[PDB]
């Protein structure tokens, strides 16, 4: 569970990533298609080449529902209830992929932040992105 | 009974004259839901133990589950009541109250409240700190606002005429977060008096504190520097007598046009310019919020920043 | 498998890593991020807070012998298979660590590996390097 | 009766025979307990998989293929769900044939007396998914701790009284909580269940006579370490049910 | 079952009927082996079985089935798992 001093963490690592938010979701959405192809089997029609504006926007609004998750942390599967209906049974997104996101979005990170991205601030965004995976992919079947 | 033998206590708060609500009868403690509760029972408890001037009133897990029986619920009362079990309601021991109800109160006589604000430019500019049971602590910036600052501003006893947010050349505080989320309207006595959220669970850190900035609006300068003309240039604030610059979170033509207005130097084209002269290097910034454009002056954009962030 | 490209990158940035801390801070990254795997390294003492995993000489020394075997598996790309056969049987006989738990501890290196190059860690040769922690991983599992 | 070969997250290798693995027709897989020669137990969410819940428990049978042992596969006979699933998702299931009993296939018989008193330390071992939400490989198995049910009530729901209640299970989907139920909090290392491990065996090790019962079947698998309990249905408020459907068949 | 909005009475948008109001179907899941058993169910031409909705408009109102499988063999459409 994510305790109290968790959140502050986590609150204060999302302050300090900033508006570079939607860039680092578009570079963790391609890194984890380069990595895992296997992942591109949902995105049959996107423009999945460098620098596409797609994918672009995509990892904005990934990056957008993070922080909309972040700033209501004490009430999060009310504010992922579309995505998680989404992502569920609409487009039946496996689990495993939520996973890989994750890592990417956590690798990304430490790329660009290194002097923010302490043992404890990993610690407790790992913890934030596990419940909101485990959020969006809790009513799959 | 006449209510003689009965007994009230003030339990795991602050000090004695805040806590959760426990009361003894046939020898059991016991606590009060919180169903039907507001600012009227906290008066009358708060009429009974000496401590006065009832502060606020709380509800489930503030100050902790408790143990034991339940004895009130849906109570109504006036604010003007010798003691709490003279109220109307359904029963003693009647109830569809759980222990995460509980209710608790904090009165005044515990609470030693005090406005200041510290680490600033002018007297009554920089960091607000508040008085609380003896220990000062700050208040979280998440949504302070103009209004806000112009209650705390009226509390000190400086100008109103413009109050703005922002802890200016304030370094990042110690101790307490006492505050969080005030929701002040504008017109109350105190920072206090307004809805906000409860003392105990913030999140916030210390990089956040508020902090406000009061002036008659005969100190605030703004400048063009670095370039030919005072018509073109980095765009340098002189508040107080302290200089800064301002931060392009949101930086566009549409702020542009305010400024370059506002200095009588037309509209807004470029947001750059040739660099004729070098500018010196200031530490205190300030940070806009998406002017609409038709403002008269910069300083009548919503809720704009003076200090206490980073433009990294 | 891994591209003439894929090779020369991986190689040309691993020659830039050092052995004393990027493997100690890894590891320590693993034990504080996933309570469970303390379990297997009470041996090491108290890594009961995060900066006393980080403190602990023995989680550095461990680090450089991990990074070891990942050189030497560097040096044998064609043949991981065998390079690891060791260990693979020590940790299949005496520890019973589960084949997540590698796949774990490549990810966490991976991020230490992002957090000392920076801007370096292009995605490109962060494919090839998730290649190579994948190859690492199943070699080991049983 | 109780004896495992070997009495003990941490890959299991000879302690857990009564574990059973479950996969639907679409490919997810679920947990179950044997239970005697030829019948198990499981949750009823596991039978309603890829289809509407208006089909019969003849169109259910059929479509689940089922793992004992050392991959041993078994073949279901019928599947007969609780009268009243609603509110207890208790489901048992008919083995085709007897299975052999041996080291790798072994039940766990019943509690005759409750073990679900708080600070009880239980075994829970599942095929449910893993900290990278991938179907465990191996037969994983981890210890935990009975908690009360009062908290459980109050950190999924919210309140005791009924007319009170209102969600609040931090991972959205909301467990089955009443009489025929209780919960149980993590483990020592912040380990808990996660997608998958429904329907396995709640296991107390009772020393004084050296035997393992299974004290619950876990319900609710969706805490992935999220929600701070896990709900499971309990074995004695189901014990007469049980017997009942086992002599009648 | 029926058709409407199509080029002739074998080819449109697909309805069903229940508790006595019609509704559409969603093309997720809908597969050649779903429209040729529609087609087989109607009384018409099975030898050609095709997907989508033939310059028909939207639809209107409730949508009252999604992602079927029928494989094929099957008689009619609410015989297959939905
Ligand atoms: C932290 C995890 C995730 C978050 C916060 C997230 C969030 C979102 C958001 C905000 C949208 C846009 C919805 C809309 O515009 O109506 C979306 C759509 C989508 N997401 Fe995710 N998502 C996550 C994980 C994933 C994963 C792991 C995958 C696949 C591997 C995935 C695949 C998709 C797809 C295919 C769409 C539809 C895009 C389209 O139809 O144009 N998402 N998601
Ligand atoms: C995935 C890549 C891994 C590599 C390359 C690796 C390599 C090694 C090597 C070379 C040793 C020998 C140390 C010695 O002889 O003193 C060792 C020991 C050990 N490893 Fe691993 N290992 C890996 C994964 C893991 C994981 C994931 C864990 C636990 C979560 C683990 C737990 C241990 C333990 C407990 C020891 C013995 C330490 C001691 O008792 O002194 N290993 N490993
Ligand atoms: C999409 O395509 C179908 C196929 O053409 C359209 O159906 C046709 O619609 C036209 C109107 O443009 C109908 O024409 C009318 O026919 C009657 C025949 O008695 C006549 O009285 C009218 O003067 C007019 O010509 C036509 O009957 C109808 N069907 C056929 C077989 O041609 C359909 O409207 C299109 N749109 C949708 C939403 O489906
Ligand atoms: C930041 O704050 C300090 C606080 O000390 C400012 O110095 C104060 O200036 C006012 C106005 O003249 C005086 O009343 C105080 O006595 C001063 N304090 C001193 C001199 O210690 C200072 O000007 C500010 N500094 C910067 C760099 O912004
Ligand atoms: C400035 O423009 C806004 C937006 O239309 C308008 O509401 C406001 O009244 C304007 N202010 C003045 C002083 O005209
Ligand atoms: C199901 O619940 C009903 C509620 O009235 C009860 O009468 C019945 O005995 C229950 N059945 C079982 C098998 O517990
Ligand atoms: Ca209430
Ligand atoms: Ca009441
Ligand atoms: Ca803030
Ligand atoms: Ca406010």
């Amino acid at each position: 569970v994510l305790s109290p001093a968790d959140k502050t963490n986590v609150k204060a690592a999302w302050g300090k990533v900033g508006a570079h938010a939607g860039e680092y979701g578009a570079e963790a959405l391609e890194r984890m298609f380069l990595s895992f192809p296997t992942t591109k089997t949902y995105f049959p029609h996107f423009d999945l080449s460098h620098g596409s504006a797609q994918v672009k926007g995509h990892g904005k609004k990934v990056a957008d529902a993070l922080t909309n998750a972040v700033a209501h942390v004490d009430d999060m599967p009310n504010a992922l209830s579309a995505l998680s209906d989404l992502h569920a049974h609409k487009l039946r997104v496996d689990p495993v992929n939520f996973k890989l996101l994750s890592h990417c979005l956590l690798v990304t990170l430490a790329a660009h932040l290194p002097a923010e991205f302490t043992p404890a601030v990993h610690a407790s965004l790992d913890k934030f992105l596990a419940s909101v995976s485990t959020v969006l992919t809790s009513k799959y079947r | 009974s006449d209510g003689s033998n009965l007994e009230m206590r003030l339990t795991r708060g602050g000090n004695m004259c805040s806590g959760r609500i426990e009361i003894k009868f046939q020898g059991r403690w016991g606590t009060v839901c919180d169903d039907n509760f507001n600012i009227d029972h906290a008066s009358v408890i708060c009429r009974q133990l000496e401590c006065g001037s009832a502060v606020s009133f709380s509800g489930s897990s503030n100050f902790g589950e408790g143990s034991g029986p339940i004895w009130f619920d849906d109570l109504i009362c006036n604010g003007n009541e010798s003691a709490l079990w003279n109220c109307k309601h359904q029963g003693w021991g009647k109830h569809n109250c759980d222990h995460a109800e509980d209710a608790g109160v904090i009165c005044s006589k515990g609470a030693d409240l005090s406005l200041r604000l510290v680490d600033g430019v002018t007297e009554c500019s920089g960091r607000l700190e508040v008085r609380f049971q003896g220990e000062w602590g700050t208040i979280c910036d998440d949504g302070w606002d103009s209004y806000d600052a112009a209650v705390a501003c009226k509390q000190l006893g400086c100008p109103t005429a413009v109050t703005a947010i922002g802890r200016v050349n304030a370094s990042k505080g110690f101790g307490h977060i006492w505050l969080d989320s005030v929701s002040c309207q504008g017109h109350e006595p105190a920072i206090w008096q307004c809805k906000h959220h409860e003392w105990g669970k913030h999140y916030c850190n210390h990089n956040e504190d508020a902090g406000v900035t009061c002036s008659d609006g005969s100190d605030l300068e703004l400048r063009l520097r670095g370039g030919g003309s005072r018509c073109a240039g980095t765009v340098e604030v002189e508040i107080q007598r302290l200089l800064g610059k301002v931060c392009d979170r949101g930086w566009g033509l549409k702020e542009a046009d305010v400024v370059c207005r506002q200095l009588g130097c037309g509209s807004a084209l470029k947001t750059s310019y040739q660099v004729y002269s070098k500018i010196q290097a200031t530490n205190t910034w300030l940070f806009l919020s998406s002017c609409n454009g038709n403002e008269t002056s910069l300083w009548d954009c919503k809720n704009w920043q003076w200090g206490g962030l980073t433009c990294d | 498998h891994l591209t003439p490209e894929e090779k020369s990158a991986v190689t040309a940035l691993w020659g830039k890593v050092n052995v004393d801390e990027v493997g100690g801070e890894a590891l320590g990254r693993l034990l504080v991020v996933y309570p469970w795997t303390q379990r297997f390294f009470e041996s090491f003492g108290d890594l009961s807070t995060p900066d006393a995993v980080m403190g602990n000489p023995k989680v550095k020394a461990h680090g450089k012998k991990v990074l070891g075997a990942f050189s030497d598996g560097l040096a044998h790309l064609d043949n991981l298979k065998g390079t690891f056969a060791t260990l693979s049987e020590l940790h299949c006989d005496k520890l019973h660590v589960d084949p997540e738990n590698f796949r774990l501890l490549g990810n966490v290196l991976v991020c230490v590996l992002a957090h000392h190059f920076g801007k370096e860690f292009t995605p490109p040769v962060q494919a090839a390097y998730q290649k190579v922690v994948a190859g690492v991983a199943n070699a080991l599992a049983h | 009766c109780g004896k495992p070969k070997n009495p003990a997250h941490l890959d299991a290798k000879g302690s857990f025979p009564w574990q059973a693995k479950m996969v639907s027709h679409h490919n997810l897989t679920t947990g179950a307990t044997l239970i005697n020669e030829q019948w198990l137990l499981t949750t009823a969410k596991n039978l309603f998989l890829n289809h509407s819940e208006n089909a019969t428990a003849k169109d259910i049978a059929p479509t689940l293929t089922l793992y004992v042992g050392k991959k041993q596969l078994v073949e279901i006979e019928k599947v007969v769900l609780h009268p009243n699933y609603s509110q207890v998702d208790i489901g048992l299931i008919k083995l085709k044939q007897k299975v052999s009993v041996n080291e790798r296939v072994m039940p766990i018989c019943l509690p005759s007396k409750d073990y679900a008193e708080v600070g009880r330390v239980g075994y829970v071992s599942g095929w449910g998914r893993n900290a990278n939400f991938k179907f465990t490989d191996h037969l994983k198995y981890v210890m935990l701790p009975v908690a009360d049910q009062d908290q459980c009530i109050r950190h999924y729901e919210g309140s005791t009284v009924p007319e009170k209640k209102t969600p609040k299970s931090p991972v959205g989907v909301q467990p089955i909580l009443n009489e025929h139920t209780f919960c149980a909090g993590m483990s020592k290392y912040q380990e808990d269940t996660c997608y998958g491990d429904a329907g396995s065996a709640f296991a107390v090790h009772d020393l004084e006579e050296d035997t393992w019962y299974a004290t619950g079947i876990l319900s609710f698998d969706k805490s992935c370490a999220v929600a701070e309990y896990g709900v499971y249905v309990k074995v004695t408020s189901i014990q007469d049910w049980v017997q009942k459907t086992i002599a009648e068949n």
